[PDB]
DNA sequence: GGTCGGCGCCCGAACAGGGACTG
DNA sequence: CAGTCCCTGTTCGGGCGCCG
């Protein structure tokens, strides 16, 4: 008895029309079950070939949960319909959530499906189940609800979500919530006890309107990967080489680096393993050097119009390094991330596991997911991606190819 | 015209398209004589209905032998309807195969005889399917009928044809879960472990369920004894193998020849082991006409001579058991070609197949070798759902070495060394650190845009010098063209030093194989020594003897 | 005597995006 | 400075194979 949001797509767009890629038996099975549990629901419904939209489809495991969770892949719906989830329904982003000494998500994308979906914008929201080995053509759905991984959803779930949150709210005026996608961000600087407890009185109460889990983050603990130049009493001809080249690409980020007194240094042609001592002008140009990385580059703030830019470089040893922009050379924040799981072994695994960090870490402090460029090939990151996936979202990627330079952002 | 038991599938054309008003193509007398007793045949079951000139539309219409019978087929050339008909999204992803069914106690294949004649099409979309049978004198103004139900040539009929017949099948697979029904198009690949006796009846059932909605199982295409033919293959209780494949004998090849015969190659390559068809396909490069005569080479008639031993020989797949592991094992074959068997137990194989694919200008054994696990493994989901376990002819230490290394993401699942030669390796390793009494050269290298003449050289810290003068080259030519002269030049170990990001990334990559004889030579010379380190520093900035060996190499 | 959909392979042409040099 | 071009990688069009 609900009445329907009227949603459009971007004026000038079709809908989306991505192919179904194959997925594992497990995958296939967890999906049946949820398909046919969701349509004895009324949430699907079965639909034919005339409808000519098609959105992929798999399904995931949480961090230690052993449910399997459905994850439809609607990037490219979402990029159809922008205007909606910006200009009229805009989700405003706290700038304190990052400033809490706790932060916790909790997946309410369960409440999605008690709101009906308009009946002219269902036919973009449809997807295909594969069979294995092909023994049956592709099992159609569309959406009858609110869809999980749509960026229509919470928008159209937020008066409904605000007026769910004024008790709670009120009664803890010093708590942030901040709702993107299926999932709920709460942060209070709380003293860790009594901070669960809060996120329990918000569990009970979401139950009794008609709504589980939990992920901790730190955000005051977020510490940033700076430019480091070495500290030796020994210099070598390839030290000094290695180090002009590191500064030379730094002064494009780092207008005051100089490298004159250093370059000096290298007139002869040396041999690479001649040690070499340093010039009094040199001591002192690289003492100085060292103090301009310790500043802030100039003229850097988020932009809120522009796309957030992440790039990922694999440093070996499990060490991974990342920084994220919106202009080159303009970092808002830089990191590095090491001993994550797959460490020593799974290459992909680490990747994707940084790929979720970095996209968890923009939504708290910008609310908006940056489009990654990663360090590996198409058809390897197309491969195994979804076997490590955890998260309800997906973020853009391409993929680059860049051989290592000067191993700027790791010593 | 009665309604049909099946929902129909509401289909619209595409906004602001009218439907297609084309003229009959002129048809032979043998082939009128099978429209005109087709037609009538049909008009009377209720598929096709009259119609007079209120229907604007018109499309062509001819027919083709079908297979081993005497019976035609009615085919509709809508090429021009497809063009303005709405988008399907189609429910057929993929094609079964014989390594992915289980053993069953019993199996049955029946096929459906007039499929598409048997599924009825939107009641305001069969003014559109108009066409004219024309009559033995060209002076009668023929019989003009309409479609009733699913054409065939239109592009929305094999989208909504599975979907129907998914639809049918659904009440009987729901009250029978432990019957397997294999549903390609029409054809019904139907096994279970119930008993024989049970498993007849099940099969009644199944065809008078299949009655109750308009589809015919003529007892003719049924089939109760193996081998079962299925999809192209012959099933057996043990063992399956594809059906007799036939390669042209031609004394004279063509291009299309090649292409046939290409073709039938990789379908034989899923069973076959071994296949290559390098040298075939080497003969398809850089040709325009279809009906062009080519000759074939030396590599090409030896390759396909193989290729014919190979098909000599019986061979057979298995069918795939739940409860052993899926193994896949991967051999060096040529250059650029790999060849898989995916097998539970040894020399029982599931398929086999080949990975040829040359992905970029500068490669490696290693990275073909991913490749080529990926190809397996994306293929064995498919299949399988599951991702099999590999055996692969390269050293763990070979490959720990590599992605470790690697400034790209690259992993393998589960893997064993399997060794069988030719095994993969790394033929040259950079060092991570400047070697100590190994000379050092400052190479570079530069070029004109104009004149095409540039200068390749290098300066050594014992003195030693080089410039080489450069005709029609280019930048990136010449500084691969420095480290070259360097690396013939020095001895066992060396240190290089240069400013070319772009000779550096291609080096760094440890290629084995390149389409560039430059790099080529530059592998060659890096397999010959013992220690190499490479380095780069920045340009134009007065660093060691680059800036010096820069004005060297400036003209 | 030339229809449709699906999947696979092989090829070349068209598309595209970064790096070093030049007016 | 933007303009090329040298290089490399990707996507897509079109032929065959195979199935219904
Ligand atoms: C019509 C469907 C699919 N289908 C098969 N061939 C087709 C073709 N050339 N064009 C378009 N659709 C085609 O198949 C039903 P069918 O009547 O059971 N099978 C025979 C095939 C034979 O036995 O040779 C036939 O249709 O001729
Ligand atoms: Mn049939
Ligand atoms: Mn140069």
């Amino acid at each position: 008895p609900i009445e329907t949001v009227p949603v459009k797509l971007k004026p000038g767009m079709d809908g989306p029309k991505v192919k179904q890629w194959p997925l594992t038996e497990e995958k296939i099975k967890a999906l049946v079950e949820i398909c046919t549990e969701m349509e004895k629901e009324g949430k699907i419904s079965k639909i034919g070939p005339e409808n000519p939209y098609n959105t992929p489809v798999f399904a995931i495991k949480k961090k230690d949960s052993t449910k399997w969770r459905k994850l439809v892949d609607f990037r490219e719906l979402n990029k159809r319909t922008q205007d909606f989830w910006e200009v009229q329904l805009g989700i405003p982003h706290p700038a304190g959530l990052k400033k809490k000494k706790s932060v916790t998500v909790l997946d309410v994308g369960d409440a999605y499906f008690s709101v009906p979906l308009d009946e002219d914008f269902r036919k973009y929201t449809a997807f295909t189940i594969p069979s294995i080995n092909n023994e049956t053509p592709g099992i159609r759905y569309q959406y009858n609800v609110l869809p999980q991984g749509w960026k229509g959803s919470p928008a159209i779930f937020q008066s409904s979500m605000t007026k769910i949150l004024e008790p709670f709210k009120k009664q803890n005026p010093d708590i942030v919530i901040y709702q993107y996608m299926d999932d709920l961000y709460v942060g209070s600087d709380l003293e860790i006890g009594q901070h669960r407890t809060k996120i329990e009185e918000l569990r009970q109460h979401l139950l009794r309107w008609g709504l589980w889990m939990g992920y901790e983050l730190h955000p005051d603990k977020w510490t940033v990967q700076p430019i480091v130049l070495p500290e030796k009493d020994s210099w070598t001809v390839n030290d000094i080489q290695k180090l002009v080249g590191k500064l030379n690409w730094a002064s494009q980020i780092y207008p005051g680096i100089k490298v004159r007194q250093l370059s000096k240094l290298l007139r002869g042609t040396k041999a690479l393993t001649e040690v070499i001592p340093l010039t009094e002008e040199a001591e002192l140009e690289l003492a100085e050097n060292r103090e301009i990385l310790k500043e802030p580059v100039h003229g850097v703030y988020y932009d809120p119009s522009k796309d957030l830019i992440a790039e990922i470089q694999k440093q070996g040893q499990g060490q991974w390094t990342y920084q994220i922009y919106q202009e080159p050379f303009k970092n808002l924040k830089t990191g590095k991330y090491a001993r994550m799981r797959g460490a020593h072994t799974n290459d992909v695994k680490q990747l994707t596991e940084a790929v979720q960090k970095i996209t968890t870490e923009s939504i708290v402090i910008w609310g908006k997911t940056p489009k990654f460029k990663l360090p590996i090939q198409k058809e390897t990151w197309e491969t195994w991606w979804t076997e490590y996936w955890q998260a309800t979202w997906i973020p853009e990627w391409e993929f680059v190819n860049t051989p290592p330079l000067v191993k700027l952002w790791y010593q | 015209v009665p309604i049909s038991p099946i929902e129909t599938v509401p289909v619209k054309l595409k906004p602001g398209m009218d439907g297609p008003k084309v003229k009959q193509w002129p048809l032979t007398e043998e082939k009128i004589k099978a429209l005109v007793e087709i037609c009538t045949e049909m008009e009377k079951e209720g598929k096709i209905s009259k119609i007079g000139p209120e229907n604007p539309y018109n499309t062509p219409v001819f027919a083709i032998k079908k297979k081993d019978s005497t019976k035609w087929r009615k085919l509709v050339d809508f090429r021009e309807l497809n063009k303005r008909t709405q988008d399907f999204w189609e429910v057929q992803l993929g094609i079964p195969h014989p390594a992915g069914l289980k053993k069953k106690k019993s199996v049955t294949v029946l096929d459906v005889g007039d499929a598409y004649f048997s599924v009825p099409l939107d009641e305001d979309f069969r003014k559109y399917t108009a066409f004219t049978i024309p009559s033995i004198n060209n002076e009668t103004p023929g019989i003009r009928y309409q479609y009733n139900v699913l054409p065939q040539g239109w592009k929305g009929s094999p989208a909504i044809f599975q979907s129907s017949m998914t639809k049918i099948l659904e009440p009987f697979k729901k009250q029978n879960p432990d019957i397997v029904i294999y549903q390609y198009m029409d054809d019904l690949y139907v096994g279970s472990d119930l008993e024989i006796g049970q498993h007849r009846t099940k099969i009644e059932e199944l065809r008078q369920h299949l009655l109750r909605w308009g589809l015919t199982t003529p007892d003719k295409k049924h089939q109760k004894e193996p081998p079962f033919l299925w999809m192209g293959y012959e099933l057996h209780p043990d063992k399956w193998t594809v059906q007799p494949i036939v390669l042209p004998e031609k004394d004279s090849w063509t291009v299309n020849d090649i292409c046939k015969l290409v073709g039938k190659l990789n379908w034989a390559s899923q069973i076959y082991p071994g296949i290559k068809v390098r040298q075939l396909s080497k003969l398809l490069r850089g040709t325009k006409a279809l009906t062009e005569v080519i000759p074939l080479t030396e590599e090409a008639e030896l390759e396909l001579a193989e290729n014919r031993e190979i098909l000599k020989e019986p061979v057979h797949g298995v069918y795939y058991d739940p409860s052993k592991d899926l193994i896949a094992e991967i051999q060096k074959q040529g250059q650029g070609q790999w060849t898989y068997q995916i097998y539970q137990e040894p020399f029982k194989n599931l398929k086999t197949g080949k990975y040829a694919r040359m992905r970029g200008a500068h490669t490696n054994d290693v990275k073909q070798l991913t490749e080529a696990v990926q190809k397996i493994t994306t293929e064995s989901i498919v299949i399988w759902g599951k991702t099999p376990k590999f055996k692969l002819p390269i050293q763990k230490e070979t490959w720990e070495t590599w992605w470790t290394e690697y400034w790209q993401a690259t992993w393998i699942p589960e893997w064993e060394f399997v060794n069988t030669p030719p095994l993969v390796k790394l033929w040259y390793q950079l060092e991570k650190e400047p070697i100590v009494g190994a000379e050092t050269f400052y190479v570079d290298g530069a070029a004109n845009r104009e004149t095409k003449l540039g200068k390749a050289g290098y300066v050594t810290n014992k003195g030693r010098q080089k410039v080489v003068p450069l005709t029609n080259t280019t930048n990136q030519k010449t500084e691969l063209q420095a480290i070259y002269l360097a690396l013939q030049d020095s001895g066992l170990e060396v240190n290089i030093v240069t400013n070319s990001q772009y000779a550096l990334g291609i080096i760094q990559a440890q290629p084995d194989k390149s389409e560039s004889e430059l790099v080529n030579q530059i592998i060659e010379q890096l397999i010959k020594k013992e220690k190499v380190y490479l380095a780069w520093v920045p340009a134009h900035k007065g660093i060691g003897g680059n800036e010096q060996v820069d004005k060297l190499v400036s003209a």
